[PDB]
């Protein structure tokens, strides 16, 4: 389940990545 | 609990009142089934004859409650049969058809009424034979989960389906010879 | 039946004729939904999540048990994917192929297998643009 | 209908339609009771008719399934057999005015003939390239099986001698079998 | 009395009773049938 | 148009509804009945049914005989009885036999009765099927089939749901048993049928028969009533004592209440014997429940002090039950509740309860005020309220 | 015949009874 | 020669899932009891994950190409 | 890829009557296939047939008595005027009155003689003889 979990799939996930990007 | 509480309709029918006294009596007798029976409440009652000559109690119930009814419909239904013998107790949901209601919606609601009727048993299939003369024979194939009980009820299901949906059907149960 | 290949495989899943919930199923629909959001919150997809619920929770079909498709459940709770699942793994699939080619330039079949992939992406990307699920300005890479 | 015949010259007309019986559904089989004027028609429902009555006198039916063919008895003439599209053979008795028995078969049966010498015995023309010989009282099994056709058997008839049976099939042949032997002795 | 059983269930029993009667009454023809089988020669008509 | 105008006129204007005025239309009515179009025939049936009550001459009466032949022929050609035009035909045939002295052939009536039998059970074609049948019993026509129909109309009573069929099938079978000649052994069989039908499983079925009892109880000969007194009483108390339906239990008590006063002095004596014996069974608590409850029915029907000995037995049982109401008591809450109820009826009947002799019972009643069971408290509260008032 | 070598419980089906599926009235 | 209207019962079971008169799944679920805590868990016959008892986090089954092989000692029933 | 389900049905029926089969299975089903089948049925070319619905496109089973000398679909579905109908009956039928040409008109899919009887017209589906 952990290996099959994706860090970037949902709307909120990339926005979290976008928050950390800047 | 008062019988009128069990009745959602503001003006309860005498038959509806009788089934309500029956239901609250089951609540009182039951030590813990009341916890499930008490929240359950039905919209109304319709008592419909059959070609067999008996009658069927169609209890109109809300769908979100109908789930809980289905949880408890076996025990409740046998008890209601005991209190009202020679009348077939069946629970059917009341679900909206108004947008004059649309024809596709009517086919849909008729078929849900069909699955709710066949409960506890489930529909195996639907068959339609087209006669050389042009007649159409519509048959519904049922599983053998509760074959005996529904075999004592097939005609009642048929009469209720004709009365509500205005369609002629025949319920058959594969895997045995009736 | 396969495009980009000569295979005629037919292996698939067989939805049961009955569309009602199984009789043995005795779990509240809401308790299913809270399981759906938790797995999606963890980062699992609509495809994997259905495997988990079906494998370990007895949920034969999210639509049958709950009355709604799982994407609609996730969307109703605010969980939606940036791009449709089919396209996203196609993009990652092409990325993995591309990353392979820089290190190994003599992988000439992988160069072909690449070509088959974005052609699939263009067809899938084109369709998603027509239905407006994908914004029109979107282009692959 | 009535037809003038030249068997006897004891008189000398009215040749043509005599009576018509209208039905709600299509008819697919007909036979007449030997002793009395009553005749049975097989439509969507098996109906018992009287000559002097335009409407069906009695309604026989086990269930909603149609009837494809029917044949009255010759010896115990009050008994009737019928064939259904649900791969079934139904027995009836007029003295009770109700059906008696069914057996559901694997394949459909197209025609029946009842043995004129044994009242309780009958043969059935079947769709599996076979013809089956039956005993009325114990129908759990067949008396004999006839298996020399290569296509579906369409019709079957007993000889008035009662010792021989002929079968018509879709394979362009007529086979005629001895009642106690399971293979055809001749092909036409 | 007892509550009436459904007509098909009632009629199924009626059919079964009818089939038993049909069997006994056709069985009356058994005696002549065995005679025909055992007969050395049959001259038609019988 | 002519038929519709004529029927409206005669109904609106009574004087035109006479033999002399409508004699001329008779040849048209007979022809209109045979007319091909279904609508004119239906109109012809209705007007003719309107005129059957009217007396007619010899020439003007032959139409109804001839009319009867065609409506019979009309029913034969009709595919199913559940038809608008066929219903009119059966309606006239019922109305024909009801009032017209002339009667149809036995064979024709037997055919109708056979066609009527399937519709007896179906509620939609119920009423018309019965109305024709009630005419047959009403005119006391003797037919072989009616005796069988008498049996069928009896099973359909106690074995059917519909309240309407109980109301209608109750009438015919009550008239049939009381009017048609029957053999004594069969009458006893009919009463043995009915007593078992008091033991019928369905609540409505037990409900149905008790009117058949009440009809016998309300209207019957003293000699017939005496013979069936013991059999009915034991059956009635049985259903009253133990039954799934409460409503059946009160109704059985009502029947006994209306029964016992009509009993003969000797027949009432067996009643006193049974109650006294049940009270005597101190060992069995269930018999005490039966004995006290029937004593309540015994009061308010014959009244108090009719038999002194039975009254003493009830009081001694009441004194016994109410005394041992402590924690160590083994008495069930049903028994103490039953004792209080009969005492309340005993209280209403006589004022002797206020004498010093009953003070022991009054102390027990005050003790039962705080009895653990709620029902016992309610009965005790009512008794004390009467004590405070008086 | 090949299957008969291993699987223990096979009822032999009479040629006179294979073609019957079922009978309403059992005897 | 066969009757597609009324195939024999054994015939469909032998036939491929999609080719029958009315196609349906040939799989099923199971009530598997955990050896450690004796609790009952629902598991798919062809379950594609190493289903773990929530109470004990103990492996109940392992995925395979076809049906998942139930772990040793794990009792089961058809549901 | 599927172009005409009705075409598939007619070809399957034709092959079934070629190889002597007393029954034929058709997939997928549709109202057009169904109404074509009652037309043939009412003219006696085919006998009993049954609809198996599986919550999906569906299946038809047709009994065949060997009387179908041909069934064909005219693709693409040309528009036909009332004056044009006889031309079609000349082109598709070996003889005048043997076998019938099927028109979908404003009143539905039926054969051609009914179409002249009700003075209706429309698009062409096929022929049967």
């Amino acid at each position: 389940i952990d290996k099959k979990a994706k860090k970037d799939f949902y709307r909120f996930q990339v926005r979290e990545r976008k928050k950390q990007e800047i | 609990s008062a019988p009128q509480a069990k009745i959602l309709s503001q003006a309860p029918t005498e038959l509806e009142l009788q089934v309500a006294q029956a239901f609250v009596e089951l609540e009182n007798s039951s030590p813990e089934l009341k916890a499930e029976l008490r929240p359950l409440q039905f919209k109304s009652i319709r008592e419909i004859d059959v070609a067999g000559g008996k009658k069927a109690l169609a209890i109109f119930v809300p769908v979100p409650s109908l789930a809980g009814f289905h949880k408890v419909q076996t025990k409740l239904t046998r008890e209601l049969e005991k209190k009202f013998q020679d009348r077939h107790v069946i629970f059917l949901a009341e679900r909206r058809i108004l947008p004059r209601p649309r024809s596709r919606t009517l086919t849909a609601v008729h078929d849900k009424i069909l699955e709710d009727l066949v409960f506890p048993t489930e529909i195996v299939g639907k068959r339609v034979r087209y006669l050389v003369g042009g007649n159409k024979i519509q048959k519904v194939l049922l599983d053998s989960k509760d074959v005996q009980q529904i075999d004592y009820k097939l005609e009642s299901f048929q009469a209720v389906y004709n009365k509500l949906t205005g369609k002629q059907i025949v319920f058959e149960i594969p895997s045995e010879t009736h | 039946g396969r495009m980009h290949s000569a295979g005629k495989g037919i292996s698939s899943s067989a939805i049961p004729y009955s569309r009602n919930a199984p009789a043995w199923f005795k779990l509240s629909s809401e308790s299913v939904i809270e399981q759906i959001v938790k797995y999606a919150r963890k980062g699992l997809t609509p495809s994997q999540i259905g495997v988990l619920l079906r494998d370990a929770h007895g949920v034969t079909q999210a639509r049958v048990i709950t009355g709604n498709k799982i994407m609609r459940i996730l969307k109703s709770n605010g969980l939606a994917p940036e791009i449709p699942e089919d396209l996203y793994y196609l993009i990652k699939k092409a990325v993995s192929v591309r990353k392979h080619l820089e290190r190994n330039r003599k992988d000439k079949d992988a160069k072909f297998r690449l070509i088959l992939i974005e052609s699939r992406i263009h067809r899938l990307a084109r369709y998603y643009r027509t239905v407006a699920v994908l914004p029109p300005n979107w282009k692959y890479e | 209908w009535s037809i003038n015949v030249d068997d006897y010259s004891n008189k000398n007309n009215e040749e043509g339609l005599i009576r018509t019986f209208d039905g709600e559904s299509a008819f697919q089989g007909i036979d007449s009771h030997r002793e009395n004027s009553t005749f049975a028609t097989g439509g969507a429902k098996i109906h018992l008719w009287d000559v002097n009555r335009l409407k069906p006198v009695s309604d026989l039916s086990w269930g909603a399934d149609n009837i494809t063919s029917l044949k009255f008895n010759q010896n115990e003439t009050d008994i009737l057999a019928s064939t259904g599209s649900d791969n079934s053979i139904v027995l009836y008795d007029l003295r009770t005015n109700s059906p008696t028995q069914k057996i559901v078969q694997t394949m459909r049966t197209n025609a029946i003939c009842w043995n004129p010498m044994e009242a309780f015995n009958f043969v059935t023309a079947n769709e599996d390239h076979n013809a089956y010989y039956y005993d009325m009282r114990n129908l759990s099994r067949s008396l004999n099986v006839f298996k020399d056709h290569v296509s579906a058997v369409m019709d079957v008839d007993f000889s008035p001698t009662g010792d021989e049976i002929v079968t018509g099939s879709y394979d362009k042949s007529i086979r005629i079998y001895k009642t106690n032997h399971g293979h055809s002795r001749e092909i036409y | 009395y007892e509550v009436p059983l459904p007509q098909r269930i009632q009629q199924r029993h009626d059919r079964k009773a009818a089939y038993e009667i049909s069997r006994q009454e056709v069985s009356k023809w058994n005696d002549i049938v065995q005679q025909n089988r055992r007969a050395d020669h049959l001259i038609f008509p019988l | 148009f002519a038929l519709d105008l004529l029927r409206n006129v005669i109904t609106r204007h009574r004087s035109f509804l006479t033999v002399s005025h409508l004699e001329g239309f008779i040849p048209f009515l007979r022809d209109s009945l045979l007319s091909e179009n279904e609508g004119v025939v239906i109109s012809t049936l209705r007007i003719l049914i309107t005129l059957i009550r009217l007396d007619f001459s010899d020439e003007s009466s032959e139409i109804f005989k001839n009319c009867a032949r065609k409506v019979l022929n009309i029913i034969k050609v009709s595919p199913s009885t559940s038809s608008e035009l066929c219903q009119m035909g059966l309606k006239f045939l019922s109305a024909f036999i009801r009032h017209t002295d002339s009667t149809l052939k036995d064979t024709a009536l037997s055919y109708v009765l056979g066609r009527v039998l399937p519709d007896l059970n179906e509620p939609s074609r119920q009423g018309l099927a019965f109305n024709f049948l009630k005419a047959l019993v009403s005119k006391h026509i003797m037919l072989p089939e009616l005796y069988d129909i008498a049996d069928t109309t009896r099973e359909i009573m106690v074995t059917n749901h519909s309240k309407e069929i109980r109301d209608v099938s109750r009438s015919v079978y009550y008239q049939f048993l009381m009017e048609y000649d029957q053999s004594k052994g069969r009458l006893e069989k009919q009463f043995k049928f009915m007593v078992d039908n008091l033991q019928y499983p369905t609540e409505s079925g037990r409900q149905s028969v008790m009117e058949l009892i009440n009809l016998i109880i309300t209207k019957a000969n003293p000699a017939l009533l005496s013979k069936l007194s013991s059999s009915f009483f034991l059956a009635l108390v049985n259903v009253s004592f133990n039954d799934d339906a409460p409503r059946c239990r009160e109704m059985a008590s009502v029947l006994i209440s209306t029964m016992l006063p009509k009993l003969e002095n000797k027949d009432l004596e067996i009643v006193e014997k049974y109650i006294a014996a049940w009270l005597k069974q101190v060992d069995n608590a269930s018999f005490l429940n039966l004995g006290l409850r029937t004593y309540k029915v015994y009061l308010k029907s014959i009244g108090f002090e009719h038999t002194i000995e039975l009254d003493e037995l009830a009081i001694k049982r009441i004194r016994y039950i109410l005394s041992d109401t402590s924690v160590g008591s083994e008495h069930q809450w049903d028994l103490v509740y039953s004792a209080l109820n009969t005492f309340s009826s005993y209280m209403e009947a006589t004022e002797s309860v206020y004498k010093h002799g009953f003070k022991d019972i009054w102390d027990g009643i005050i003790t039962c005020l705080l009895y653990p069971h709620s029902w016992v408290r309610q009965s005790a509260a009512n008794l004390v309220h009467q004590l405070i008032a008086n | 015949a090949n299957e008969r070598r291993t699987r223990k419980d096979m009822p032999y089906i009479s040629e006179r009874k294979k073609q019957i599926v079922g009978t309403v009235h059992k005897y | 020669v066969q009757d597609l209207l009324h195939p024999t019962a054994a015939s469909e079971a032998r036939k491929h899932k999609l080719k029958t008169l009315v196609q349906g799944p040939r799989s099923y679920f199971l009530d598997v009891k955990c050896p450690g805590c004796l609790n009952i868990t629902t598991v798919f016959s062809h379950a594609q994950t190493a289903v773990t008892c929530e109470s004990c986090s103990t492996i109940l089954c392992t995925p395979t190409g076809g049906k998942a092989k139930l772990s040793e000692g794990t009792s089961f029933r058809r549901k | 890829t599927r172009s005409s389900v009705l075409a598939d049905a007619l070809n399957a029926i034709n092959n079934a009557e070629k190889t002597g089969k007393r029954q034929v299975l058709i997939r997928p089903s549709s109202k057009v296939i169904i109404k074509f089948l009652q037309v043939m049925q009412k003219h006696g070319y085919i006998g009993e047939f049954e609809y198996i619905d599986d919550h999906r496109s569906g299946k038809i089973v047709v009994q065949l008595n060997g009387r179908l000398n041909k069934c064909g679909v005219i693709s693409p579905r040309f528009n036909v005027k009332i004056g044009d109908i006889e031309k079609w009956t000349a082109n598709l039928l070996p003889a005048r009155q043997f076998g019938y040409v099927i028109l979908t008109t404003s009143a539905g899919i039926m054969d051609h003689e009914e179409a002249r009887r009700k003075h209706v017209s429309g698009k062409i589906l096929g022929f049967v003889y």
